[PDB]
RNA sequence: UGCCGACGCUCAUCAGACCCCAGAAAAGGUGUUGGUUGAUAUAGACAGCAGGAUGGUGGCCAUGGAAGUCGGAAUCCGCUAA
């Protein structure tokens, strides 16, 4: 008996309050004994929330990672995860290039929502100063190379 | 101890209504005037309190 | 300013029969006669075309407020038309929280009179206007049924029996107990 | 504490200004005259509205001070508080004197200073806030709700020159691009054909 | 700004009527733009959808009734929330992978159900709940160990029955949602062909 | 003026009615009348009856936490009829 839930988790750090308690109720799997595994089989995101999915069948679960379209970028941008303190001026302070954004691109091309090439990338070019981090300037750079010299192939 | 759809019957008749803030006149929900003379049909109105 | 002329229209259906002694209006046909006098308006009424499918309302050198008043005539003379063809009918409940309204029909369906309501030994008697009968009716559980001719009559008589159970110094935001008025309609469909 | 405005209202003594006869006159009300974002340029706050009184009457600088505030906190809410610059055009410097009775009744009855006053004609500005053209309602807004700390009547006059200036916005731009004005900060300098010519020179070079 | 898009809508459909002589007319009915670009995503390489004013299509097209005299009748065929679907290839696939993509609708209050609708047995997840609200149609259901476990197939709404919200909170907890709102072809267009 | 006076305005359940002068203000009114200015309207407008408001995003910010809604710098993309 088949049944999947959609689940959010906090990453390979183990948090103090439960909330995925409930959803896990009705088929009757202990708390602690699949949050173990929900981050040891997740393991490398290890400092930001991710929805890292829950596929339980009707003994035992499936630890499987759908990531998100910024989450992605937050991990490809590597800034040293401090403690759960959340301390002042954690921000994302770092250098991105043209090529760790058209991984993005292929998978969301692979997962089939979106436009073209050059939506594909305008949709996460767009949005990765949206954080409010910077591909080596704002978003006005996006929109002088995307005309008549992008990188579509 | 109530129906639902005969509550909101009563609310619409007794609660649902707006209130002139200068003479206290009971107004219809969609009132942006006050009907009353002694106000000098004044705009100032505010939504009837909803009981908790 | 004075408009020269405003005049608005009403389409009479076949089954109704019309007259006017100026501006009184006289209206029958399948289910009796209506009759409302208009000299308080000071308009011109016209009953052209022949076999009187038409009837046109004039007001000749009016102001705003004066020109307000003939969609009120044309709203009025329909009200009559709907009243003797297909009637009227105002379908209301009765809603409380403990005590149950107890309503009885005497006379006919020209008096009702209300018990316990909200507990109360004070049994509330309403008459009727003269044309409008009061019913409980069946498939529904507290429910009333006023039937007329006469919108005015009908509709008054339900904000009199409406205004008769209404609830003294408490808050009726909670206290929403009373009988009140819930469809607005015709006796029969159309 | 004082006297309602209605007793000192109208201009009817002569003026009577802090001197070295008046002494010993309470300070005013109003301190600070302008405020907002008043270290900025001419060129990026180019519309300017007025709250023009329409009466001769006197206004006192306690009213002078609840106005402003309350112009100020509406800007600051409505277009942030670096993007607006508020100016009072009007100064306390009329003496108003109060006679205190206590009893010898009207006997050397000359008063002692009370508070301060601005004398006000009709036409002339009580308050000016110049910002970007956006912001236009919200000027209007800002100096209707201060005009309810005023007696009398005001008015509210959107101006046809370029801010804090004395010349007219059409041409503004096109004398300042002729080198006829130069920016001074909050407003601008007139270069007339008068000067030595080493100025010329030095100015367009 | 509305006076260049309203610009930029004539040039969309000059420079694609001339592309696609094609035209199954959809109807858009309670449809969302989630909805729409599930679509989008499968009609790429075979056929573009539009949305528009009915009006100022109806005024772009009478324009081109003098170069283009085989769009006469599309005049008195749009009528309605319609918008365009535009095809070159087949007419036949077109009708095959339209009805197949189709993804659930919740139900509403004041929308009919178009077929026979039945409730199997399944167990509804959670315990102790209102009763009260479930032999009041007539479904026959006994409680049964605590957790509201439903019996047999009930008929709840039939065809040329005016339905209300009645029925509308027992499906929104249990994800019971019986018709999806698709878009359905009301009008043929090939050439100037016109067919039901 | 017992002129077949002219053109308008005004309804007061506190109308108004003639220098000094014998009683009123700020603020208001979708009562009504006249103006000033700015929009959009047959590429079909204001009403009036539905869908949809989300992806990034549960934005970063400051917090015991504020997730399009309790503060404040900000205020950019996609798909787009939106
Ligand atoms: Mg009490
Ligand atoms: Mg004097
Ligand atoms: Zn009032």
């Amino acid at each position: 008996e088949i049944k999947v839930v959609y689940l959010r988790c906090t990453g390979g750090e183990v948090g103090a309050t439960s909330a995925l308690a409930p959803k896990i109720g009705p088929l009757g799997l202990s708390p602690k004994k699949v949050g173990d595994d929900i981050a040891k089989a997740t393991g490398d995101w290890k400092g930001l929330r991710i929805t890292v999915k829950l596929t339980i069948q009707n003994r035992q679960a499936q630890i499987e990672v759908v990531p998100s379209a910024s989450a992605l970028i937050i991990k490809a941008l590597k800034e040293p995860p401090r403690d759960r303190k959340k301390q002042k001026n954690i921000k994302h302070s770092g250098n991105i290039t043209f090529d760790e954004i058209v991984n993005i691109a292929r998978q969301m091309r692979h997962r089939s929502l979106a436009r073209e090439l050059s939506g594909t990338i305008k949709e996460i070019l767009g949005t990765a100063q949206s954080v409010g981090c910077n591909v080596d300037g704002r978003h006005p750079h996006d929109i002088i190379d995307d005309i008549n010299s992008g990188a579509v192939e | 101890i109530i129906e639902p759809s005969l509550r909101q019957l009563a609310q619409k008749y007794n609660c649902d209504k707006m209130i002139c803030r200068k003479c206290y006149a009971r107004l219809h929900p969609r009132a942006v005037n006050c009907r009353k003379k002694k106000c000098g049909h004044t705009n100032n109105l505010r939504p009837k309190k909803k009981v908790k | 300013m004075k408009t020269i002329l405003s005049n608005q229209t009403v389409d009479i259906p076949e089954n109704v029969d019309i007259s006017l002694k100026g501006r009184t209006v006289i209206v029958k046909g399948p289910r009796g006669t209506l009759r409302r006098d208009f000299n308080h308006i000071n308009v011109e009424l016209s009953l052209l075309g022949k076999k009187k499918k038409r009837l046109r309302v004039d007001k000749w050198w009016g102001n705003r407020k004066e020109l307000a008043t003939v969609r009120t005539i044309c709203s009025h003379v329909q009200n009559m038309i709907k009243g003797v063809t297909l009637g009227f009918r105002y379908k209301m409940r009765s809603v409380y929280a403990h005590f149950p309204i107890n309503v009885v029909i005497q006379e006919n369906g020209s008096l009702v009179e209300i018990r316990n309501f909200l507990g109360e030994k004070y049994i509330r008697r309403v008459r009727m206007r003269p044309g409008v009968a009061c019913s409980v009716s069946q498939a529904q559980k507290d429910e009333l049924v006023l039937e007329g001719n006469d919108i005015e009559l009908v509709s008054n008589s339900a904000a009199l029996i409406q205004q008769a159970t209404t609830v003294k110094n408490k808050d009726i935001r909670k206290f929403l107990d009373g009988i009140y008025v819930s469809e607005k309609g015709t006796v029969q469909q159309a | 504490g004082r006297r309602p405005a209605r007793c000192y209202r109208y201009c009817k003594n002569k003026p009577y200004p802090k001197s070295r006869f008046c002494r010993g006159v309470p300070d005013a009300k109003i301190r600070i005259f302008d405020l907002g974002r008043k270290k900025a340029k001419v060129d990026e706050f180019p519309l300017c509205g007025h709250m023009v009184s329409d009466e001769y009457e006197q206004l006192s600088s306690e009213a002078l001070e609840a106005a402003r505030i309350c112009a100020n906190k509406y800007m600051v809410k409505s277009c942030g508080k670096d993007g607006f610059h508020i100016r009072v055009r009007l100064h306390p410097f009329h003496v108003i004197r109060i006679n205190k009775m206590l009893q010898t009744g009207m006997r050397g009855a000359f008063g002692k200073p009370q508070g301060t006053v601005a004398r006000v004609h009709i036409g002339q500005v009580i308050m000016s806030i110049r910002t970007k053209l956006q912001n236009k309602e919200h000027v209007v807004e800002a100096l209707r709700r201060a005009k309810f700390k005023f007696p009398g009547r005001q008015k509210i006059h959107i101006s046809k020159k370029w801010g804090f200036t004395k010349f007219n916005a059409d041409e503004f731009e096109d004398m300042v691009a002729e080198k006829r004005l130069i920016p001074d900060g909050c407003g601008v300098k007139y270069i007339p054909n008068r000067g030595p010519l080493d100025k010329w020179r030095a100015l367009h070079s | 700004d509305r006076a260049t898009w309203k610009s930029n809508y004539f040039l969309k459909i000059i420079q694609l009527l001339d592309d696609y002589p094609k035209c199954f007319i959809v109807g858009a009915d309670n449809v969302g733009s989630k909805q729409m670009q599930q679509i989008r995503m499968s009609l790429r390489g075979k056929a573009v959808v539009l949305m528009g004013k009915n009006t100022m299509m109806r005024k772009a097209i009478r324009g081109h009734l003098e170069n283009n005299p085989a769009l006469e009748k599309l005049l008195p065929h749009i009528r309605g929330n319609v918008g365009f679907v535009f095809t070159k290839e087949d007419l036949t696939e077109i009708r095959d992978m339209l009805l197949a993509n189709k993804v659930p609708a919740a139900a509403r209050a004041g929308a009919i159900a178009p077929c026979e609708v039945t409730v199997p047995a399944q167990n509804t997840g959670l315990g102790p709940e209102k009763t009260s609200f479930f032999q009041a149609l007539g479904i026959t259901t006994k409680i049964s160990r605590g957790t509201i476990e439903i019996l047999s197939d009930v008929q709840l709404i039939k065809t040329g029955d005016k339905v209300g919200a009645s029925e509308a909170t027992l499906l929104n907890m249990l994800n019971i949602s019986p018709f999806s709102f698709g878009l359905i072809i009301q009008q043929v267009f090939d050439n100037g062909s016109i067919y039901n």
